[PDB]
């Protein structure tokens, strides 16, 4: 039972790692800034 | 001989004061077609664009207020 407690662990840890994957590409995502702040540039066409 | 007035000898002047003004505003325009929002021509689009809209404005007064002058001096005549 501690051998599969360490592997529940283990599995646990992966699993957990939804908070140091998505979370972080949640606001990678947000490169979109790259289109949408240089979409405010009409302004060097008026 | 192509004939020029004092007023057409200006806005001679002013043409051949800027070298390819119209040009290089249709090669802007041209290129701006194709690639809108790349830099290094937007700004020259805008730049070549507010140049060309001063250079006629400036071309306009500038033989408008000459008229005015020449009109005062022949209408004075009597």
């Amino acid at each position: 039972k501690a051998q599969e407690e360490n592997m529940k662990t283990t599995l646990q840890t992966l699993t957990q790692k939804y908070s140091n994957a998505n979370s972080l590409y949640d606001n990678l995502v947000k490169v979109l800034s790259s289109t949408i702040s240089s979409s405010l540039e009409t302004a060097k066409s008026f | 001989t192509p004939w020029s007035g004092y007023l057409d000898d200006v806005s001679a002047k002013f043409d051949t004061g800027v070298d390819n003004l119209q040009t290089q505003v249709t090669e802007a325009l041209d290129k701006l077609a194709a690639k809108p929002s790349d830099p290094a021509l937007l700004a020259a689009y805008q730049s070549k664009l507010s140049e060309y809209n001063l250079y006629r404005n400036a071309q306009s007064n500038t033989v408008k207020v000459f008229k005015d002058i020449d009109a005062a001096i022949i209408q004075n005549f009597r």
